[PDB]
Order: structure tokens, then sequence, then C-alpha cells
RNA sequence: CAAGUCUGGGCUAAGUGGUAAAGGAUGUGGCGCCGCGAAGACAGCCAGGAGGUUGGCUUAGAAGCAGCCAUCCUUUAAAGA
């Protein structure tokens, strides 16, 4: 809640963590918010009164955040100019890049396409830190715009006008504006899965998975219980402990890791713009 | 699909009864359970 | 000490390991699962692949038994014309064939298993998985 | 929607509507046909609002001939206005539909198909509706 | 409340009559045309209801039974890719 109860949280930990260390405390390192990770929903259940109680500290407790990813669809091309002649330091820096969308899981590539040099040596470095700056917060969102190869193939400067800073604008407008162009579409995160359950509970097992934007990928048993692989969307995932121990009465176990990123369904477009 | 001004044979095993003045119409799903009304 | 079988597996070439459906279903067989895997690879050392057919049966004293059919009628079809896929929509178009005489040779291949015992039946139902696939028959 | 792209007089009277047809009672083109039982105004969107459904219908079907068209000027006074001041301005368009009009008419569909998008046409018009095949349509000349 | 609880034939079973629409319905009468007809029909009982073949494509998997096509053969008294 309020800055006042994040440190009757903080005491909270610094003792109940050694009153039980059958739990974790993470601070998500790239969004505020800390994780509780619990063994099963009573768990972190009893620990919210224990903690919330004989802490009467007396926050929020909803869930996890997902991390999303921004980045486009058409490649684009688009003028990068910033020119300010006045009077001295002109202030005077302008390229033209080649935005080209690049499979979910490409990276970050950039490309020093210039001839002879009509864009300066020395002033690249800052051109770039400029482009990859901006892709910080996304176009849509504010996330992560990746999965795109930038190429620079042109731009000019002035002798005694541009800096190297006033390249980093161009360029990270240039940039700014590729992405705004070239649709933008929001990425996601998915998940790697395998519950390990009797082919008993099985039968609803696949459907509950299918039912939460996933799609399988196979089953090959293992000693009286059987094995199920697949894919799943980080937000229709939450508190599956509670869900599989459910559709099978205990005996279901399951692990999960990351894989890649993917498009949402557009119906998960304008979701999420809000 | 209980009550309503439109009731219909919503699969093969429905029927359209008719006792009490009242066209009813039934099947082996609880659902297609109707009346017109 | 599990109860009895009629059991209609369907085990490719080869493949003999004692996993599933080899494992559940064998598991109230006593089924040497790997008494196969030579017994089977011995007789289909010849064919090479093609799935066979098997029906593994079980009694009280935990014994097993198992006879083989032959390889898909689409099987030999495929590899008789070119082909590996049928041609995804049989009939309109064709990726490959087989002559009347071609046909003819695979209801030898198969005809101790069908239902009639001449080949202008049987061929017949070879020249039927023709089409089934997309194949064409040559005449 | 459909409308004239041109036209002498942007306001006309309205007129009333009778029995008879004077036309277009007649298959002629495609091979199953949707008529008019009772006499009315179709509103464009009335019609759109079908030959849509007409076409979602059947997915790859043949081809849908509108064999009738709006040119009728709607006339409304606006909301909270006394009478007088002049006539109304246009609302939309409609087209004087009488009995025996043939309306639409499908061609090339299974009748199983035909008889059906032909049905649900009649939903979304306001009057009762017949389909009529093609026996005696036979020289309408 | 004056003059037929008049006569012959038909319909209606809700008091419809005794004021409402699209749209629904094995309502109840009445005409029609057109098939099967005792070498056994309709409901009907017990029967069999198969093998190529899990058709081919597709799919995680489709095996008659998601969905595309395709719909031939078979042993028959008959059994659909």
């Amino acid at each position: 809640k309020t800055k006042a109860d994040q440190e009757k949280l903080s005491q909270a930990l610094a003792r109940l963590a050694e009153e039980d260390p059958t739990f974790r405390v993470s601070t998500h390192p790239e969004t505020g918010q800390t994780i509780i990770s619990g063994m099963g929903e009573l768990h972190l259940e009893i620990i919210v009164d224990r903690l919330k109680r004989e802490f009467k500290v007396d926050a929020n407790v909803g869930k996890p955040q997902v991390a999303y990813r921004e980045t486009i669809t058409k490649p684009v091309d688009v003028e990068g100019k910033f020119i300010r002649q006045t009077g001295g330091r002109g202030q005077y820096g302008h390229v033209k890049i080649k935005v080209e969308p690049l499979p979910r899981g490409s990276g970050f590539e950039f490309v020093n396409a210039i001839v002879g040099g009509v864009i300066p040596k020395e002033y690249i470095p800052a051109v770039q830190k400029g482009i990859e700056e901006a892709m910080q917060s996304g176009p849509l969102i504010g996330f992560p715009v990746v999965d795109i190869k930038v190429t620079l193939y042109d731009g000019s400067y002035h002798e005694v006008d541009s800096s190297e800073m006033a390249f980093k604008i161009a360029g990270s407008m240039a940039i700014k504006e590729a992405v705004q162009k070239g649709d933008p579409v929001i990425l996601e995160p998915i998940m790697r899965v395998e519950v390990t359950t009797p082919e008993e509970y099985m039968g609803d097992v696949i459907g509950d998975l299918n039912a939460r934007r996933g799609q399988i990928l196979g089953m090959e048993p293992r000693g009286n219980a059987q094995v199920i692989r697949a894919f799943v969307p980080l937000a229709e995932m939450f508190g599956y402990a509670t869900d599989l121990r459910s559709k099978t009465q205990g005996r279901g176990s399951f692990v999960m890791f990351f894989d890649h990123y993917q498009e949402v369904p557009k119906q998960v477009q304008e979701k999420l713009i809000k | 699909m209980k009550v309503r001004a439109s009731v219909k044979r919503i699969c093969d095993k429905c029927k359209v009864i008719r006792r009490h003045g009242r066209v009813y119409v039934i099947c082996e799903n609880p659902k297609h359970k109707q009346r017109q009304g | 000490k599990k109860v009895v079988a009629v059991v209609k597996l369907q085990l490719p070439a080869g493949k003999a390991t004692p996993a599933p459906p080899v494992g559940p279903a064998l598991g109230q067989h006593g089924a040497n699962i790997m008494e196969f895997v030579k017994a089977f690879n011995a007789a289909t050392a010849n064919m090479g692949d093609a799935i066979v057919p098997v029906e593994i049966t079980i009694y009280a004293d935990r014994s097993f038994t198992f006879v083989t059919k032959t390889p898909p009628a689409s099987y030999l079809i495929r590899k008789a014309a070119g082909l590996e896929k049928g041609a995804h929509k049989p009939g309109r178009e064709k990726v490959g064939r087989i002559t009347w005489e071609q046909v003819l040779e695979i209801a030898k291949q198969k005809m101790p298993d069908l239902n009639t015992t001449d080949l202008e039946a049987a061929a017949r139902m070879i020249a039927g998985s023709a089409r089934s696939m997309g194949v064409e028959v040559v005449g | 929607m459909l409308m004239p792209r041109r036209m002498k007089y942007r306001k006309q009277q309205r007129g009333r509507l009778k029995g008879a047809t004077k036309g277009g009672d007649y298959v002629a083109f495609g091979d199953y046909g949707l008529v008019a039982l009772e006499p009315a105004w179709i509103t464009a969107q009335q019609i759109e609002a079908a030959r849509v459904a007409m076409v979602r219908h059947f997915r790859r079907g043949g081809k849908i001939f509108i064999r009738i068209f709006p040119d009728k000027p709607y006339t409304k006074k606006p909301l909270e206005v006394r009478m007088g001041k002049g006539k109304g301005n246009v609302e939309g368009y409609v087209a004087v539909v009488k009995p025996g009009r043939v309306m639409f008419e499908v061609a090339g569909v299974t009748e199983e198909q035909a008889m059906e998008a032909l049905r649900i046409a009649g939903h979304k018009l306001p009057i009762k509706t017949k389909i009529v095949r093609r026996d005696a349509y036979d020289e309408a000349q």
C-alpha cells in the first residue's frame, strides 16, 4: 500500500524468512513489485493472515505482471531530421534508416550502410545509443520494442553544426517513428509446461489447457503416469497449482519454463490498451 | 430454452408436446425443455 | 496377476521399446516386450518400415501371444508412384500412378488378409485405394 | 447501400401503394426468387441487411441478384419541431415494393441452400414473402 | 326487450365469439395429387450390423463420427469409406 507499509513488510520477512525458509521473496528486478514464493494456495494464504495481522501490514494481493514486448509487422523507412540553424551550435543531425521486422526471437541489429561517409565516423556510436535508447519505451504501452534490424543507409551532416549528441536525437527520432509507422504489435511471454498426471485426469487436463490460450505438444507416458508438454501465456496461466491439483485431487504436478514471445490475437490488442 | 414466443425443434430427439393448451417441447437434454409463452 | 486380453495394438516397424502403449496395456500381459524387436524386425527386416498391426493375447499363466497382418494398403501405394503423401485432395489431382499390373501385383501382397480369393476383386480394393489418395490407376 | 447518383428532384411526394406490380413479377435471371406478398417500403438498410446475411449464409456461393431499386427519397422533419416551415429533409431512401414483385433471386446454388438463404432474407424484411422457382416465367418480354 | 329457444346442411371447442403483429405449433375438420401393397409392407423383437482401412490430406491426435475432400471394393441376404 502507501510507502508507509512498505516498511512493516520489510521486517515482516526479515523475521518470517528465518522462521520459515520454505518461501522466497523477490523484488521483480524490472518493475518494483515483489513476488511472494509459496508452496500452495493455503500456504501463501496463511501468510497473508499472519503477515497482515500479526504484523498489521495491510497491502495488496493481486497477481504478477507479464513481461510484454513491442515490435512491428511491416518494414518502414523514414527521415530522421533535426537541424536547428540559428547561429552557432547549429545542432544538425539527419539520417534515414531501414527498419525491417525480424522473426520472433531475432534480437537487435543495426546496419552501418553508409557509402564514402556522408555520415561522419565519430557520430555513429551516438546515433546508435540514440536508436538503442528509444527502443526502451514501446510505441504501444512502453515496453522493450524488440525483434528488429535497423539499417542506417544515409544521412548528411554539418561541418560546424553537428554534434555527437545531435545525432543521438536524429537517430532516436528515426526510430521513434519507424515503429509507430510499421504498425506495432504486442508480443508476449510463452511458457513450457509439463504436468505429471495419471491419464486418469488427463481428459480434462488437456481441455483445461486448451481453454487457456494454450496449444499442446505431446504426451509420452511415464510409469503409471503420463507427461504433457505444451506452451501457454503467463496471463492465462495463473494460480495453476490450485487448478491442476483440482482436476487431479492432488495427484498432479507441473513445471514451467520460459520459451519465446509471440503476438497477441488482436482481441488481446485492444484489451491491453487500457 | 424454457419460456418463449418461438418454440421449435432443437435436435431430433425433441418432441412437440401440447399438453394443456400449452405447446411444450421436450427432449433428452433438459436444456431443450421448452414451452410457448 | 492382472486380467486377460486380446490386445489390439498397432506398432510400426522397428520401434519396439517397452514405452507405451506397450507398457500400460502389456503391463497386464507379462509380455516379453523385447522378444518382438527381434522376432519382428526379423520378418520385417525385409520390408523396412510400414506399420504392422499386431494382436498380442494374454492368459492367466501370465504368457503372451501375437499375430501380425500386413502393411497398410496405402503403403505399397506411395512408394509405387514416387509418393509419400496422398494428394491432399484425392481425385482432381494426380501426383503419380499405378498401372493395371502394378495394382494387380499389390493385391498379391495383401491377398491373404482381405476377404475375396481372386484378384478381379482383390485388385479393386487397391484400385479403390487409388482415389483414396489421388493416385489414378494407369491402364 | 444503394441509391441514385443524380436526381431531378431532391424531394418528391408520398403517393400510395396499390396492388399489382407493374412489372418484375417474373424470374428472368437466376434460378430461384423471393417475392413480396404485402406492399411496402423497403429501406436500403432493410435490403442491405439481407443481402449481407444472404451472402453470409452461403460462403462461396453463386450470384445474388437484387432485382429492386430504391429511388424514393425518404423525408422526415427533425425532432421536436412543429408543423409548417416547408417540407422535411431527406432521411434515407426506399424502393416502393408491391406484391408480385420479384425482390431478389439467386442463381447457381443447391436447393437446399437456396431454400435457406431466401428464408432468412425474409426475416430482415418487414413483409411476408414467397419463394418462386421458374416454371412459366418463360417469356415476359 | 317487441317478434322463430324456426327449418335443412357444415364448422368451432377457446367462451374463440366478447376488438392486436411478426413469429411459433402431431390444433380440428375438409379436399388434393403422388409412393409402398400380403413373392409380407408402417410401428414393429430378436437378429447380423464385417474385412481393405487407423481411406488420403491435415493435426497433438482424427481411426465412420473436428475439418477438407473422396465415396470405390469387398464377402453377401445385407453392412455407409
